């Protein structure tokens, strides 16, 4: 299906930006699931900590 | 403690029956602290 000389490269580029940008969203998602790991850890560590004082 | 130093009516509250009270009194203060430390750990997330 005949096309001009530059259209096939505009169509390949408009799906490079999309995969790059959808690649960044993934990186940031994974980071925010690491915050909920730090948070949980902290809480349970403060509980185990108080126990050791009171029983002493 | 001596009531009536020198007079015919001299008597003394002795220590043998007071030392027994201090024994029961110690116990009833430990029981009342164990039941406070305990119950404050259990309700640490129950906003008192």
């Amino acid at each position: 299906m005949p096309v001009l000389l530059g259209i096939p490269l505009l169509l390949r580029f408009l799906g490079f930006l999309l995969v790059t940008l959808f690649g960044y969203l993934l990186t940031f998602l994974k980071k925010g699931f690491g915050k909920i790991a730090i948070a949980i850890s902290l809480f349970l560590a403060l509980i185990i900590g108080l126990n050791s004082i009171l029983v002493g | 403690f001596v009531f009536g130093a020198g007079k015919p009516y001299e008597f003394s509250i002795d220590c043998d029956k007071i030392n027994l009270f201090r024994g029961v009194f110690a116990f009833l203060l430990y029981v009342a602290t164990f039941m406070y430390v305990f119950s404050t750990f259990a309700n640490i997330l129950r906003n008192k």
